[PDB]
């Protein structure tokens, strides 16, 4: 079994435990074969004129004894394992949160969010189900198994224990067959119920339109062909479904049989006793579970092992984007200068910026505008260390953006995406967001920096209520304004984040930015021009590279780009 | 109602199914247990017959024992021929058997000195003189018991077959019943589900309306194969052994009938524990789950504001719970289930040594061991299930509540009862009176809405966000009722028609057009069975380009398996304006609000209109204000009220909310 080869370290970690449950499970099974043994010797001694009350006591306590032990034994021993189990399931699910928390989009990019959660719901249930279940029913099948049959061989015959056990195995092979198969027609079966879940989702996704064409009974007609095919298929499943019960009952009987007959047999020739025969009778019926169990074993190592690769296949083999490296002393951001940087994305075969290179000094401002696919947000995701260096060069004050840790660089910038982006919380926390629960007060003036308060008062205070899991597109670029400036960022970027609002609230949101932030920078990125006016800077893109670097001024003189010319072209 | 009644109710249909199962259980139930009762007449009349007394007998007799020179024939098989004194025994002292060649008044604590065998039973009963049966000896007082031994195996191993063969039919008609009952189940909720309101559709989720239809279908599907398979097969099996034990022991069978609260109990205490356990594991992953989604979708704020110290904390949180938890129901599991059944199984062997030891030390010669050996086989058998019993009982409830969740859809009163189409042609005129329409109630969406349409098509009603077009599109669909007023086509209300009837003249093309999974032909004729290859409607259209891209959407390809998103959104436009021609609808209604341009297919959007409003009255909810340019009459809603009625040039030449818009 590689998987637990492959789960060393979870051992090797946790070997006290480990050690103490199969060294109970040893004991445990010793103490559990007496009490067939001594119900045997109770009945022989009973035949035999040699009984008496003190006989009678003895077996007695000695059975309240064994039941006692196992019964606490057992408690110990797999309250250890499964418990090992558990913990096995903590420190992998941390370690896959951990794993995530450090990743860069393009390993979402590449890893779809249905397979991380898929990995992180199912694949960690099978390895802490091996870790625990596959280390019993493996102890199992391997050394209970093989005890009670030594047990019968030796405390009551060899001639009656392989006659009557050709029976069990058998039943464990079919047993196996049976659940391969049947698993094989459940999963038909599940795919003829999910093409029915889909149909009924289209019959009520489209209900105006059935309704409106009168087909709702050729709809009925499809959905009971479907229901159907879904009986047909549990009808498959439940045909080789129905085997399992008649063959163990038929093969337990058997050896029970075997077992009886052949006894009888052999206590006629004086070579096994009447006690000795129920005592056998007892161990094949505490035979039979080690059987399933091997069936079980296999199944779920396999399953282990493949769990166990796939998350490791998304746990390790995955190595960080972006890092740190040599941290340079530098405190605050000085004068952002792109060096002729470009930017191609992992999954694009064109460079995306070309040879762009533009500066930007402390307490300036920037506006980037330009056409739909002009790597206008492009360009500030190589401010956010998101993806791989690029070229050129991006330097604060003098040192390049990669000697710059993480740490610091994410500190300094202040980052609105244009993509709303809100979290299951309270608007409170996600204010408090830009901070991490720092203080309170400035919440009431990072809402009405953002223009927020009116906004905010509308709703009940419900502690500022709560957004994603529980309301308007301006209201949550607002919010998302408002957490970014709660950081008091050296470096704001507004990525089209008023494009929600009307002319009038962005205009004066961008005036409040600007005033209250006059020493620090600020990006502004934006399809209405009429938001960049007063910046300094202004660099329209087009493609990979610029077009019309220049001041608002400038810009109107040179080329005439939207600009209030073409703000009444649609009116 | 409850939903043990209503599961009663269903299973009632397929009761003939159930009947026939629970018969062939019954069969399969008694051919089992009878096999541990062949043992107990394996031993004690066969193995423990040579205890039994033996007379003197010639050579003659059949099965009689020539031990020394005097044949010997046991009393049971001595039957009327040779019925005299003079008896004989093998008793056993040790692990030695003895011969007394004389009569033996008691029985009790046998001892042998030296040829003689002393039993003693409180009172030193006497004395005799006894020999040794050496293996050949005593094996010749057996050999006459091999006959009835080999009939009794063969009864054995015939009897298992026949179980067999019908515990495989039990389980495979129990399935049956449940699938039958579970499909039958499904196609009443989905057809009650055709007579539902749009409302119950509009104020509900779809995936949960999907979740209602199938998967609480299928858990009622489990809760059934739960009861069929489990409990009933468990209920007849335990009163078969408990009668199987009566017939054996009576005592001893009451002993064992005085585990059946020790079942009850273990059943109360593990649910009570374990459905709180379950529960709150259940949440917790829950939350685990919508935690590692928010963040998965959603890292680039959690990086980019280095909260990734505060979500892992939280998760951490919620791990440290999740795993408490985990482990108090391993605590539980550990407690009973497995352990606690291993520990009432060596009660029971206490039980059983306690009672046959006491039994022998009376000294009434009432061990038979065959009784034990079948006490112990019947009660091996009574605790397998107990675990699988337990562990049903825990999760019924997730069933009971799925249950209770398809009936409550299912017993809605407020339904539709329609289905008559309409058998004469429209000829494609509506009116309404005043039509005073309210949702919810009390807030007006249409006041006084009062307007007539003839059959000149192109009738465009336009207005500002949030106005109540759709709700003229919804009423005129009888979707809702505007309980005020009328409507009427062709000069008949809509409301003394029946709604099939109504919608029969009136096609419908919408915002986002439905692609119904399937062939591009059967999004045309919705798998309507009646439409002939008549897809040259879309050709009408001027979809021709589109079928010479593709392979052949007439019926033989299928492209929108994928929801059609391949295609494009002017593709899919188009694919609805086929469909609404091919139908050949009277009143035709565009509902086409969708504030997007979606550059230059408007253009071929446009074609397609221009080939289908002709001879209708084509309602047009188009935004831009400009392909309503010529519509035959413009009016504009604004307050849930028409304000403004008249052609586009009669309203640009009053100005107005008409004109304001235009300019816009
Ligand atoms: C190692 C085994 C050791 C242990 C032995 C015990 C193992 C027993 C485990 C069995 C596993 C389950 C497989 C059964 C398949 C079934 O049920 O129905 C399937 C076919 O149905 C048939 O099988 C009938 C076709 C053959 C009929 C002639 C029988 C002899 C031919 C074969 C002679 C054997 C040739 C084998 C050598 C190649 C389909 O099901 P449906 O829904 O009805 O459609
Ligand atoms: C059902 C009962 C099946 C066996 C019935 C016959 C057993 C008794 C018997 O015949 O003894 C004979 C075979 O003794 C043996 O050892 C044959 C093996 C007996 C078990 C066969 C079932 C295996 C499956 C031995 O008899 P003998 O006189 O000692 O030489
Ligand atoms: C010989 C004439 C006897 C009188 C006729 C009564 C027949 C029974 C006589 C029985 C004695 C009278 C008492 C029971 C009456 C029926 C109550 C019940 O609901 O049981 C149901 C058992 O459901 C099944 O179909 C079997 C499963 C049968 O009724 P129903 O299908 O649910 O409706
Ligand atoms: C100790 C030795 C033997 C003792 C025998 C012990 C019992 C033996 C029992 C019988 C043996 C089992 C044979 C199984 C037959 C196939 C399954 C089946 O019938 O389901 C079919 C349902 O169709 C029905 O409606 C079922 C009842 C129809 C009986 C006629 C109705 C009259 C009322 C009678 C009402 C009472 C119904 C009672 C009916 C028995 C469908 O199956 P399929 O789709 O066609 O495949
Ligand atoms: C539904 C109930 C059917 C019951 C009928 C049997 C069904 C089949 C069960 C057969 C199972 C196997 C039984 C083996 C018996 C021990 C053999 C050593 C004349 C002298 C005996 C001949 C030899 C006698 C040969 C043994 C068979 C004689 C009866
Ligand atoms: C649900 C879970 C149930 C759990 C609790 C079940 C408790 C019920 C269990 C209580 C049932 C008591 C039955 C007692 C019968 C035997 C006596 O003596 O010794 C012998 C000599 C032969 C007599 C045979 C005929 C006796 C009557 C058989 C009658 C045959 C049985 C009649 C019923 C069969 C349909
Ligand atoms: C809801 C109802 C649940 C079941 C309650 C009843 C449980 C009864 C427990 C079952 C224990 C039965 C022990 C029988 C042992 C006979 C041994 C022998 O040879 O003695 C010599 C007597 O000769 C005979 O006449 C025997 C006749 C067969 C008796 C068994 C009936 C079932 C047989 C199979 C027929 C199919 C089964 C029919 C149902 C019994
Ligand atoms: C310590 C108590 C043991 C002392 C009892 C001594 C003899 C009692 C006689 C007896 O019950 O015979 C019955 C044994 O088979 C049965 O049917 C048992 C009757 C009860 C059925 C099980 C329910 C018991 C719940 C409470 C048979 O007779 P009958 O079937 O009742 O007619
Ligand atoms: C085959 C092995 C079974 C496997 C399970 C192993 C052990 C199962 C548990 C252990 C078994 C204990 C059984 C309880 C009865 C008392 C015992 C007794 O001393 O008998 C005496 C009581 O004589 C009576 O008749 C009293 C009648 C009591 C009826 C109510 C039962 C009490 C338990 C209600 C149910 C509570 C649930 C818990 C059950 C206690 C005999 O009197 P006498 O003077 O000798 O004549
Ligand atoms: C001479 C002296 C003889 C003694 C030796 C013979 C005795 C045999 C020895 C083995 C010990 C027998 C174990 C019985 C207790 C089971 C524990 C249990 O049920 O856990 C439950 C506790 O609540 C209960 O205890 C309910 C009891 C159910 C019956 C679960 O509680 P939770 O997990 O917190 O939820
Ligand atoms: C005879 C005297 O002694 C007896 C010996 C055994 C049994 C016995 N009765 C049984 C009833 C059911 C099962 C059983 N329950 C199962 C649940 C699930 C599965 N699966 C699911 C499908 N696939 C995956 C395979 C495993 C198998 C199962 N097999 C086992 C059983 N064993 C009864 C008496
Ligand atoms: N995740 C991505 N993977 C690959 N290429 C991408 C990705 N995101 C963007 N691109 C490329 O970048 C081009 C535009 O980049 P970007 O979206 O950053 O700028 P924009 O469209 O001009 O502005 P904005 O994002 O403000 O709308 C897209 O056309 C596409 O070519
Ligand atoms: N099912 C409903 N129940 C209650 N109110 C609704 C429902 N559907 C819509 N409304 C509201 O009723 C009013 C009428 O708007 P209507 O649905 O007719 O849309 P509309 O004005 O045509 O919108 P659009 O701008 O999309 O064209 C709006 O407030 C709308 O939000
Ligand atoms: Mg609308």
């Amino acid at each position: 079994f590689s998987v637990l080869k492959k789960l060393g370290w979870f051992f090797k970690a946790y070997w006290l435990r480990y050690t103490i449950a199969i060294v109970l499970l040893l004991a445990v099974n010793v103490i559990e074969m007496f009490p067939p043994k001594l119900l045997g010797n109770a009945i022989d001694d009973m035949k035999a004129g040699a009984f008496t009350a003190e006989g009678l006591l003895f077996y007695i306590g000695i059975f309240f004894v064994l039941t006692a032990a196992v019964y606490i034994m057992s408690y110990f021993w797999m309250h250890q394992l499964f418990g090992g189990a558990n913990l096995m399931e903590k420190i992998l699910r941390t370690k896959l949160m951990g794993h995530l928390l450090t990743m860069s989009p393009p390993f979402y990019e590449k890893n779809r969010t249905g397979d991380l959660m898929a990995r992180g719901t199912n694949d960690l249930q099978a390895v802490s189900l091996t870790t625990g279940f596959g280390i019993l029913t493996l102890v199992d099948s391997t050394m209970f198994m093989m005890t009670i049959f030594l047990t019968m061989g030796f405390l009551i015959s060899w001639k009656l224990t392989f006659a009557a056990i050709i029976p069990l195995p058998v039943m464990a092979i079919a047993i196996s067959l049976y659940g391969s198969k049947i698993h094989e027609r459940f999963t038909e079966a599940q795919n003829a119920f999910g093409a029915l879940n889909d149909r009924v989702l289209e019959s009520v996704s489209g209900v105006r339109v059935i309704r409106a064409y009168v087909q709702e009974t050729n709809d009925v007609r499809r959905f009971n062909e479907m229901t159907a095919d879904v009986y047909q298929k549990n009808m498959k499943v439940a045909f080789i479904d129905s085997l399992f019960e008649p063959t163990v009952k038929l093969l337990v009987g058997a050896s029970y049989l075997i077992g009886l007959g052949y006894g009888a047999f052999l206590v006629f020739r004086n070579e096994l006793t009447l006690g000795e025969l129920v005592s056998f009778n007892v161990y094949l019926g505490m035979m039979i579970w080690p059987m399933f169990a091997i069936g079980e074993l296999i199944n779920v190592m396999q399953r282990g092992n493949a769990s166990l690769d796939r998350v490791n296949e998304t746990l390790s083999y995955e190595t960080d984007v972006t890092d740190p490296k040599q941290p340079a002393d530098l405190k605050e951001p000085g004068d952002i200068v792109f060096s002729h940087v470009s930017f191609t994305y992992p999954s694009s075969t064109s460079d995306n910026l070309q040879d762009i290179s533009f500066t930007v000094r402390k307490g300036q401002t920037v506006g980037i505008a330009g056409k739909t696919g002009s790597g206008k947000t492009t360009i500030i995701k190589q401010l956010l260390r998101q993806y791989p260096p690029g070229e050129g060069s991006i330097t604060f004050s003098g040192v390049p953006i990669q000697q710059i840790p993480l740490d610091r660089l994410r500190g300094w910038i202040g980052y609105v995406p244009q993509d709303h982006l809100l979290f299951s919380r309270t608007v409170k926390e996600n204010i408090l967001y830009g901070k991490q629960d720092a203080t309170d007060k400035e919440v009431q003036q990072a809402i009405a920096e953002a223009h927020f308060e009116k906004d905010l008062h509308m709703l009940p205070s419900g502690l500022e209520t709560m957004v994603g899991e529980k309301l308007s597109g301006g209201q949550k670029q607002r919010i998302s304004i408002a957490r970014a400036l709660m950081a008091n960022p050296e470096i704001l970027i507004l990525d089209q984040s008023l494009s929600a609002v009307d002319a009038k609230t962005e205009a004066a949101i961008i005036k409040n930015i600007r005033e209250n932030r006059k020493g620090k920078t600020t990006f502004i990125l934006t399809h209405r021009l009429s938001a960049v006016e007063h910046a300094d800077l202004i660099l329209v893109m087009d493609g990979g590279v610029i077009a019309e670097r220049g001041t608002h001024q400038e810009l109107l003189a040179n080329n005439g780009w939207y600009r209030e010319q073409y703000e009444r072209q649609q009116l | 109602m409850k939903i043990g009644k209503t599961l009663w109710r269903y299973a009632l249909l397929y009761r003939k199914l159930l009947i026939t199962a629970v018969l062939l259980l019954t069969v399969a139930v008694g051919a089992e247990l009878t096999g541990p009762f062949i043992g107990k007449k394996m031993i004690d009349d066969h193995i423990l017959g040579i205890e039994k007394t033996w007379y003197e007998a010639a050579e003659k007799d059949k099965n009689a024992v020539q031990f020394h020179g005097v044949s010997y024939v046991r009393e049971d098989r001595l039957q009327e021929p040779v019925s005299k004194a003079k008896e004989a025994h093998i008793y056993q002292v040790g692990m030695a058997f003895y011969f007394v060649d004389q009569a033996v008044s008691f029985d009790g604590n046998r001892t042998v000195s030296d040829g003689k065998l002393t039993i003693t039973n409180g009172d030193k009963s006497r004395a005799y003189a006894a020999e040794k049966l050496t293996k050949q000896e005593l094996f010749q007082f057996y050999q006459p018991e091999i006959k009835g031994m080999v009939l009794l195996i063969a009864l054995y191993g015939g009897l298992l077959v026949f179980s067999v063969f019908f515990q495989y039919g039990q389980h495979y008609l129990l399935q049956m019943s449940a699938n039958r009952i579970i499909q039958k189940m499904r196609q009443d909720v989905f057809s009650h589900i055709q007579k539902m309101p749009i409302r119950y559709f509009d104020n509900l989720p779809a995936g949960k309306v999907v979740a209602r239809i199938t998967n609480d279908t299928e858990a009622i599907r489990d809760l059934y194969v739960t009861v069929l398979s489990t409990f009933v097969t468990s209920g007849i099996y335990m009163f078969g052994i408990f009668t199987a034990l009566f017939l054996l022991d009576v005592k001893l069978a009451f002993v064992a009938l005085a585990i059946v609260p020790i079942i009850w109990l273990w059943s109360v205490i593990y649910r009570r524990y374990a459905s709180y356990y379950n529960q709150k594991i259940r949440s917790i992953n829950s939350d685990i789950n919508a935690k590692m989604n928010e963040s998965i979708q959603g890292m680039t704020i959690i990086q980019a504001f280095r909260h990734q110290k505060e979500t892992m904390r939280e998760f951490e949180e919620l791990n440290e719970s999740h795993f408490y938890f985990q482990n108090r129901m391993l605590n539980l599991n550990s407690l009973m289930s497995h352990n606690l059944v291993n520990v009432i199984r060596n009660l029971a062997f206490v039980a059983l040594i306690w009672h046959f030891g006491g039994a022998s030390l009376n000294a009434a010669g009432i061990v038979s061991i065959g009784v034990l050996y079948a006490f112990v086989d019947y009660l091996n058998r009574l605790f397998q299930p107990i675990t699988g019993i337990v562990n049903q009982f825990s999760k019924l409830e997730l069933a009971r509540v799925s249950a209770g969740r398809v009936f409550e859809l299912l017993e809605e009163k407020n339904t539709e009862e329609a289905g008559e189409p309409a058998k004469e042609r429209a000829l494609g005129r509506v009116e309404f009176r005043d039509v005073s329409f309210a949702y919810q109630e009390g807030e007006e969406v249409l006041k006084h809405i009062s307007f007539t349409a003839q059959k000149g098509e192109t009738v465009a009603l336009v207005g500002h966000t949030g106005s109540g077009k759709s709700s003229i599109l919804n009423l005129l669909f009888r979707f809702y009722d505007a309980q005020k007023g009328d409507v009427l086509i062709d000069g008949k209300s809509i409301y003394n028609m029946s709604r099939q009837e109504l919608r029969s003249h009136m096609g419908i093309v919408l915002q986002d057009p439905y692609l119904f999974s399937g062939t591009i032909g059967s999004n045309v004729s919705l798998d309507d069975e009646r439409m002939t290859e008549e897809e040259i409607k879309n050709a009408l259209r001027q979809v021709g380009a589109e079928p010479l891209l593709k392979k052949l959407p007439k019926g033989i390809n299928e492209p929108v398996i994928e929801k059609g998103s391949t295609l494009s959104s002017g593709e899919r436009q188009l694919i609805s304006f086929a469909r609404a021609l091919a139908f050949d609808p009277a009143i035709l209604i565009l509902d086409q609000a969708t504030a997007h341009i979606d550059t230059e297919t408007e253009a071929v959007i446009q074609k397609a209109l221009d080939v289908v409003k002709q001879g209708r009255t084509t309602f047009v909810i188009a935004h831009r204000l400009s392909t309503i340019r010529n519509a035959d009459q413009i009016l504009v809603l604004d307050k849930g009220e028409i304000v403004e009625r008249g052609n586009h040039e009669e309203l640009m030449a009053l100005e107005g909310q008409y004109y304001q818009m235009y300019e816009l």
